[PDB]
């Protein structure tokens, strides 16, 4: 059931794709590979086709390519991008060189939405509800997104949202424990990002737009207060602890004064997300049950993920072993239904 | 939450 491929050079890269994909037109992109928008004649939708650049160049890359393919094959949720298709022109493992990924194609991200209209409080409720619902799913597979920000959130005309572009340039949405490498970090770095996104949707202002790491830490500590002893004990680096203790102590601000005029249930949820100690931050599942989302919350329609086996991260393999495992994964891909 | 514009003239 190998399709018919056709090859065509555009922007000095050869694209060799099944004929179901028509009207390929470049849109970038960067270090991981080039992407074209295309029309998928099987499904009737527009899609993004990504050609991986040099997927098997070193051990680090071959493993990275395998990691991304494993992750994308696994993610099956309304609010998380999934893999529509993956293919190679290769007919055998011998001859295997290129990998192409197909996904849905984002019209607008969240910045475009904010740019073309004023969001109501109800829009912010639905948008954030959908992020947390996606996140509940991701986190239940022991996956951490690590790079949530407005431009990694696709949003359509119906205000339906999907989370894109997992890690793995804007630092403003990043939890401080990872920004300054304080510790072995957990899933709630993503909740910190949601708090930053939601605060900015409510006020129109970026919450922590620091010009460098220190400046941003100072903006953050000003709002949430300097760390107490309990958090200080959990910072692994002595230099990090030492730098932190050199700061003048600062109390937590009253969030009602910071977010004047916002729905008080919104502000309350922000205080649950923007907590410096990541062990005290609200989880995605808990956030979905918050009175802020009473119009959208449905505990029977908030699924978790199948178990996701990441024991491959520990394997020590040759380039050709990563590449052959990647090939297996291309061969076993089953597309979404109808 | 209803009927959004996706695209608009500015920047």
């Amino acid at each position: 059931e190998r399709p018919t491929f056709y090859r065509q050079e555009l922007n000095k890269t050869i694209w060799e794709v099944p004929e179901r994909y028509q009207n390929l037109a470049p849109v970038g992109s960067g270090a991981y590979g080039s992407v074209c928008a295309a029309f998928d004649t099987k499904t009737g939708h527009r899609v993004a086709v990504k050609k991986l650049s040099r997927p098997f160049q070193s051990i680090i890359h071959a493993k990275r390519t395998y990691r991304e393919l494993r992750l994308l094959k696994h993610m099956k949720h309304e609010n998380v991008i999934g893999l529509l298709d993956v293919f190679t022109p290769a007919r055998s493992l011998e001859e295997f060189n290129d990998v192409y990924l197909v996904t849905h194609l984002m019209g607008a991200d969240l910045n475009n939405i904010v740019k073309c209209q004023k969001l109501t409080d109800d829009h912010v409720q639905f948008l954030i509800y959908q992020i947390l619902r996606g996140l509940k799913y991701i986190h239940s597979a022991d996956i951490i997104h690590r790079d949530l920000k407005p431009s990694n959130l696709a949003v359509n005309e119906d205000c339906e949202l999907k989370i894109l572009d997992f890690g793995l340039a804007t630092r403003w949405y990043r939890a401080p424990e990872i920004m300054l490498n304080w510790m072995h970090y957990n899933q709630t770095v993503d909740i910190w990002s949601v708090g930053c996104i939601m605060a900015e949707l409510l006020t129109g202002r970026t919450l922590f737009p620091g010009t460098d790491h220190i400046d941003q830490l100072k903006l953050i500590l000003r709002l949430v207060g300097t760390p107490g002893a309990e958090l200080l004990k959990k910072i692994s680096s002595e230099s990090a602890r030492n730098y932190i203790q050199s700061l003048a102590q600062m109390p937590k601000m009253n969030f009602a004064n910071v977010f004047i005029g916002a729905n008080p249930l919104a502000v309350d949820l922000l205080e649950k997300m923007l907590v410096l100690d990541s062990d005290k931050r609200i989880t995605a599942a808990q956030a979905l049950a918050h009175a802020y989302f009473a119009q959208y919350h449905d505990p029977d329609d908030e699924p978790v993920a199948d178990p996701y086996d990441q024991s491959f991260e520990s394997r020590d393999l040759l380039i050709d072993e990563w590449k052959s495992l990647t090939y297996d994964e291309v061969i076993s891909f089953v597309p979404p239904p109808l | 939450a209803a009927d959004l514009r996706i695209s608009c003239n500015s920047k």
